[PDB]
DNA sequence: GGTCGGCGCCCGAACAGGGACTG
DNA sequence: CAGTCCCTGTTCGGGCGCCG
């Protein structure tokens, strides 16, 4: 008996038409089962080839978490509805949220199926089930609620959402709540003890209304990887060539970076190996260059109407440096990850988790999840990273081959 | 005319574009009777309807021999009716393989006669497939008719059919659980672990079932004792095999002939282990005439007579069983071409195939072979939907040192070593620190844009020196000119220093094959030393021999 | 015969995007 | 400075195979 929101594509767009990729025996008898308890609720139900739409569909498990889950990868369709849930019912970034001590991710994604679907708009939520070995043809269903994974859907819930959470943020008014995509992100600078004690008061609150799982962040002790430089007290030809090359590339993003009373040491063709000592300008060169790096870059800031990019670098040794930014060379944050899940062993596994990693920082930061620059080919990606996912939304991506130039962000 | 108890799938034409409207062309007398016989036949069942006048729209028709019979099957030219026809999502994702089929206490295998002219079509649709059967006499006015089924030639009736396929199985399979029905089309393979009293029942209740919804499974068509000739195979209780191939020989090869040989190779090799089409397709390649004769190469006929004499022996594969592992092991065949048998028991394989795609003007057979693992993968998850477990002729050691190294994140699945040469290698390593005691080459190169002339040199430590001018030639083949001069005018051991981005990410890449002639001498000449270190440095810095050598090989 | 859909392979042409140099 | 071009990779169009 709820009224429904009326929803439309961006002019001048039809909807997706992407193909289901091959699914495993495991995902495909988890789809089975879930798309038939769906079935049965009203939440979905079949059509036929007389809808041209389609959108991709796998499943997944969250980290420590044995329950699969339906993930449907709705990046075509989020792209062709943008001035809805932007420009009409957009939800507000609390500056705050990335401040705060603690924060906590829920997954409220169960609560979409209680608010219909506009009937005009389901025809593009459709998606196929394929079989082992195409025993049969594909089995294709359709949204009749608002579906997980769907940029739309927490833009309609939010009215629903925040008189839910009128009364707990009444009662807590240091407490900052932010909503994006499936996840609820609940912060407090509170002891970690009182804090999950919160969050547990919140899940009850959420229980009454007709909800679970709980990942533990820590912005404040989120740190940056610099530039920095070596600290030899016996440099040689190479390592003034490196040197030099590697305060070379830095000079685009720091433009006082000099390197020319470096470069007067490398007058002569001298051997590679042979120690070359510093004069008394060029340690004056060195130690302003030095300095300079730890200086913040001038005129850099977070626009809101641009979009956020993220590269990656493989360092070696589980190693893993990443860089955020919206112009080149204004990186709004740099970092580095090691010893994650697959180090040492399997790089596409430490490839997804650094991305999971990386796109929860911007939606906790900026709110905006980040378009990647994966350094890895397009076939190796598309065949395993599936196998690794562990998170309800899907960030877009595109795949580079830079061979490496003068390691600039990692020693 | 009456209501098929099959519901009907709605479907719109694209908006603004009306029917079709084409004249029709004229047919031979021998095809003219066979659609006369046909449609006055269906005309009587209600799958076709005759229409007066008020019909403005029209559609070629004709009709084609049915294989192995005196039928024959009636096809009609919608090719400007699917321009303005809706589109559809295609629900046949691909096509079924019987390496994915487990074992079964019985089998049965029955076709459906007439399989789209007994599926209706929406009747606000049957308006736009209006076709014209034209009489024995040119004056004759002819009958027009329309179509109250899915017509053949249409882009919108397979979609249908499949899907209205699946809907009328839905209720037997769910009933009956423990019975496999692999559904492709009309083709039913239906098999059970029941025994086989009770599986000649639900065959005959299947049959009933089809029955209700005006699906004839024909006994001409029924089988029941092995061999089961299915999607092209000869499956019997413990093994199967593609059906006789027959390839064409002929004195005078055409490009046309080409490609039919190569497509029934690549058939083939699905079973065939061995199977090399890469000198023949290299038939294919720059010709752009399918009627004109080409000569077979020298390389050409003996891939040809190698690939007869693996089609003479006979081949089987076998079943799937789900309770041991997948094994796929891979061996390298060609220059480029590689093949992998997928099996369980020892020499009992599933499948086989083989991988031959160039990526790239650069490669080395380590990501080629990485390249072939993903295939397998992908190819395994769709048929037994998991990943096997690889047997590769590569060191461990050597796979260990590529995929730490490279910059790119790249990764095998669980796999072990097999000892069958020729073994996958690295042909030579870069050194990760500048080397002591060796001479260190600064070279570069430069060349003009308008003149196409440069130079290529290098300048080192010992005072060593040379510049060769080079005619017709770019700034990037001039700066791997000046790396290949250092290469050869050095000893056992050498540092280079150069200040090319492209140069220095091709080397890097540790490739083994090129397409450049020159990179594939500097492959060779890298594979002769015992201790290579490149080193980039900043070009325009004054930095070392690399501007003096910068300045001589200006011009 | 020259109809449709699906999957596979082979090829070339068109397209797409980054270093390096020049007006 | 923007304009190229040299190089490389990707995508798509079209032929065959095979199945219904
Ligand atoms: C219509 C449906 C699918 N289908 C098969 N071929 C085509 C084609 N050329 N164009 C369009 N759809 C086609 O075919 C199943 P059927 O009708 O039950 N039996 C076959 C006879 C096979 C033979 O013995 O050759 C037929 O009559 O087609
Ligand atoms: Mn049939
Ligand atoms: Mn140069």
């Amino acid at each position: 008996p709820i009224e429904t929101v009326p929803v439309k594509l961006k002019p001048g767009m039809d909807g997706p038409k992407v193909k289901q990729w091959p699914l495993t025996e495991e995902k495909i008898k988890a789809l089975v089962e879930i798309c038939t308890e769906m079935e049965k609720e009203g939440k979905i139900s079949k059509i036929g080839p007389e809808n041209p739409y389609n959108t991709p569909v796998f499943a997944i498990k969250k980290k420590d978490s044995t329950k699969w889950r339906k993930l449907v990868d709705f990046r075509e369709l989020n792209k062709r509805t943008q001035d809805f849930w932007e420009v009409q019912l957009g939800i507000p970034h609390p500056a705050g949220l990335k401040k705060k001590k603690s924060v906590t991710v829920l997954d409220v994604g169960d609560a979409y199926f209680s608010v219909p679907l506009d009937e005009d708009f389901r025809k593009y939520t459709a998606f196929t089930i394929p079989s082992i070995n195409n025993e049969t043809p594909g089995i294709r269903y359709q949204y009749n609620v608002l579906p997980q994974g769907w940029k739309g859907s927490p833009a309609i819930f939010q009215s629903s959402m925040t008189k839910i959470l009128e009364p707990f943020k009444k009662q807590n008014p240091d407490i900052v709540i932010y909503q994006y995509m499936d996840d609820l992100y609940v912060g407090s600078d509170l002891e970690i003890g009182q804090h999950r004690t919160k969050i547990e008061e919140l899940r009850q609150h959420l229980l009454r209304w007709g909800l679970w799982m709980g990942y533990e962040l820590h912005p404040d002790k989120w740190t940056v990887q610099p530039i920095v430089l070596p600290e030899k007290d016996s440099w040689t030809v190479n390592d003034i060539q490196k040197l030099v090359g590697k305060l070379n590339w830095a000079s685009q993003i720091y433009p006082g970076i000099k390197v020319r009373q470096l470069s007067k040491l490398l007058r002569g063709t001298k051997a590679l190996t042979e120690v070359i000592p510093l004069t008394e300008e060029a340690e004056l060169e060195l130690a302003e260059n030095r300095e300079i790096l730890k200086e913040p870059v001038h005129g850099v800031y977070y626009d809101p109407s641009k979009d956020l990019i993220a590269e990656i670098q493989k360092q070696g040794q589980g190693q893993w440096t990443y860089q955020i930014y919206q112009e080149p060379f204004k990186n709004l944050k740099t970092g580095k990850y090691a010893r994650m899940r697959g180090a040492h062993t399997n790089d596409v596994k430490q490839l997804t988790e650094a991305v999971q990693k990386i796109t929860t920082e911007s939606i906790v930061i900026w709110g905006k999840t980040p378009k990647f620059k994966l350094p890895i080919q397009k076939e190796t990606w598309e065949t395993w990273w599936t196998e690794y996912w562990q998170a309800t939304w899907i960030p877009e991506w595109e795949f580079v081959n830079t061979p490496p130039l003068v390691k600039l962000w990692y020693q | 005319v009456p209501i098929s108890p099959i519901e009907t799938v709605p479907v719109k034409l694209k908006p603004g574009m009306d029917g079709p409207k084409v004249k029709q062309w004229p047919l031979t007398e021998e095809k003219i009777k066979a659609l006369v016989e046909i449609c006055t036949e269906m005309e009587k069942e209600g799958k076709i309807s005759k229409i007066g006048p008020e019909n403005p729209y029209n559609t070629p028709v004709f009709a084609i021999k049915k294989k192995d019979s005196t039928k024959w099957r009636k096809l009609v030219d919608f090719r400007e009716l699917n321009k303005r026809t809706q589109d559809f999502w295609e629900v046949q994702l691909g096509i079924p393989h019987p390496a994915g089929l487990k074992k079964k206490k019985s089998v049965t295998v029955l076709d459906v006669g007439d399989a789209y002219f007994s599926v209706p079509l929406d009747e606000d649709f049957r308006k736009y497939t209006a076709f014209t059967i034209p009489s024995i006499n040119n004056e004759t006015p002819g009958i027009r008719y329309q179509y109250n089924v899915l017509p053949q030639g249409w882009k919108g009736s397979p979609a249908i059919f499949q899907s209205s396929m699946t809907k009328i199985l839905e209720p037997f399979k769910k009933q009956n659980p423990d019975i496999v029905i692999y559904q492709y089309m009309d083709d039913l393979y239906v098999g059970s672990d029941l025994e086989i009293g009770q599986h000649r029942t639900k065959i005959e209740e299947l049959r009933q079932h089809l029955l209700r919804w005006g699906l004839t499974t024909p006994d001409k068509k029924h089988q029941k004792e092995p061999p089961f000739l299915w999607m092209g195979y000869e499956l019997h209780p413990d093994k199967w095999t593609v059906q006789p191939i027959v390839l064409p020989e002929k004195d005078s090869w055409t490009v046309n002939d080409i490609c039919k040989l190569v497509g029934k190779l690549n058939w083939a090799s699905q079973i065939y282990p061995g199977i090399k089409v890469r000198q023949l397709s290299k038939l294919l390649r720059g010709t752009k005439a399918l009627t004109e004769v080409i000569p077979l190469t020298e390389e050409a006929e003996l891939e040809l007579a190698e690939n007869r004499e693996i089609l003479k022996e006979p081949v089987h594969g076998v079943y799937y069983d789900p309770s041991k592992d997948l094994i796929a092991e891979i061996q390298k065949q060609g220059q480029g071409q590689w093949t992998y048998q997928i099996y369980q028991e020892p020499f009992k394989n599933l499948k086989t195939g083989k991988y031959a795609r160039m990526r790239g003007a650069h490669t080395n057979d380590v990501k080629q072979l990485t390249e072939a693992v993903q295939k397998i993968t992908t190819e395994s998850i769709v048929i037994w939907g998991k990943t096997p477990k690889f047997k590769l002729p590569i060191q461990k050691e050597t796979w260990e040192t590529w995929w730490t190294e490279y910059w790119q994140a790249t990764w095998i699945p669980e796999w072990e070593f097999v000892n069958t040469p020729p073994l996958v290698k690295l042909w030579y390593q870069l050194e990760k620190e500048p080397i002591v005691g060796a001479e260190t080459f600064y070279v570069d190169g430069a060349a003009n844009r308008e003149t196409k002339l440069g130079k290529a040199g290098y300048v080192t430590n010992k005072g060593r020196q040379k510049v060769v001018p080079l005619t017709n030639t770019t700034n990037q083949k001039t700066e791997l000119q000046a790396i290949y001069l250092a290469l050869q005018d050095s000893g056992l051991e050498v540092n280079i220093v150069t200040n090319s981005q492209y140069a220095l990410g091709i080397i890097q890449a540790q490739p083994d094959k090129s397409e450049s002639e020159l990179v594939n001498q500097i492959i060779e000449q890298l594979i002769k030393k015992e201790k290579v270190y490149l080193a980039w440095v900043p070009a325009h810095k004054g930095i070392g021999g690399n501007e003096q050598v910068d300045k001589l090989v200006s011009a």
